[PDB]
């Protein structure tokens, strides 16, 4: 009657518990899921998840759902991908190489300063 | 940088992109979840 | 040179002692608070490990 939902994104945890009943919108269309559901891995869009334990309502913008008889995980994600702000920040990243990097230099003082500065960082402590 | 300890810090390079009965209800085709999720794994280690 | 200049050059490096050694406790908090940050990205990480090995295998 319940499984291990665990709603997940690469910096924290959103939810995890027991659930009932789990409402997702797929990117083929809404989803109602409960316990013993076949396995089943989908992509999912920027909504709403609503979960019935009573009921919860958490926001997600984006992610992947996975699914197996006897646990739930949802991998969300934290901000709204997409192809105009994926290459967007690809474009300021470059921008900000360019801007930062005039042209060549001295290549083998590496090794010098490394030297110099493993010496001094000694005598510190 | 890595943790070993709170008196220890090891500088360290870790490769990125180069990395059993039953199988899943893909509803979109398998190439473009593969093709996604590869994506995510690698700027997942990078924010870690 | 100067029991005075003395006293001022001592008072002045105390002061700047009270906070380095004040620094050194917040650096451990803010270092507890990046250990916590280590640790609630592991989940999602590790799963999308375990997903990738199954829809390439």
């Amino acid at each position: 009657i319940t499984v291990h939902c665990d709603i997940v994104s690469a910096e924290a945890e959103i939810f995890s518990g027991l659930v009932e009943m789990v409402i997702a919108h797929g990117a083929l269309g809404d989803l109602g899921i409960a316990p013993g559901h076949a396995p089943l891995i989908t992509d999912l869009k920027p909504g709403p998840i609503r979960l019935v334990k009573e009921q919860e309502v958490y926001y997600i913008s984006g992610g992947f759902l996975e699914v197996q008889p006897n646990m739930v995980k949802v991998l969300a994600d934290t901000v709204v991908r997409a192809g105009d702000l994926d290459e967007a920040a690809a474009q300021e990243a470059l921008k900000a190489a360019e801007k930062a990097l005039q042209g060549k230099g001295a290549e083998f003082d590496y090794s010098a300063a490394a030297a110099r500065l493993a010496e001094a960082a000694a005598q510190l402590r | 940088n890595k943790f070993v300890n709170t008196m220890t810090q090891k500088p360290t390079v870790e490769q990125l992109i180069p990395l059993h009965h039953w199988d899943y209800l893909y509803e979109p085709d398998a190439k473009s979840l593969l093709d996604g999720l590869l994506v995510r794994y690698v700027e997942s280690q990078v924010y870690q | 040179a100067g029991a005075k200049e003395i006293r001022s050059k001592i008072a002045s490096i105390k002061s700047t002692q009270k906070i380095t050694n004040a620094m050194e406790k917040v650096a451990v908090s803010k270092m507890r608070k990046a250990q916590m940050r280590m640790a609630a990205g592991r989940p999602y990480a590790e799963r999308i490990r375990q997903v990738i090995g199954h829809l390439a295998n």
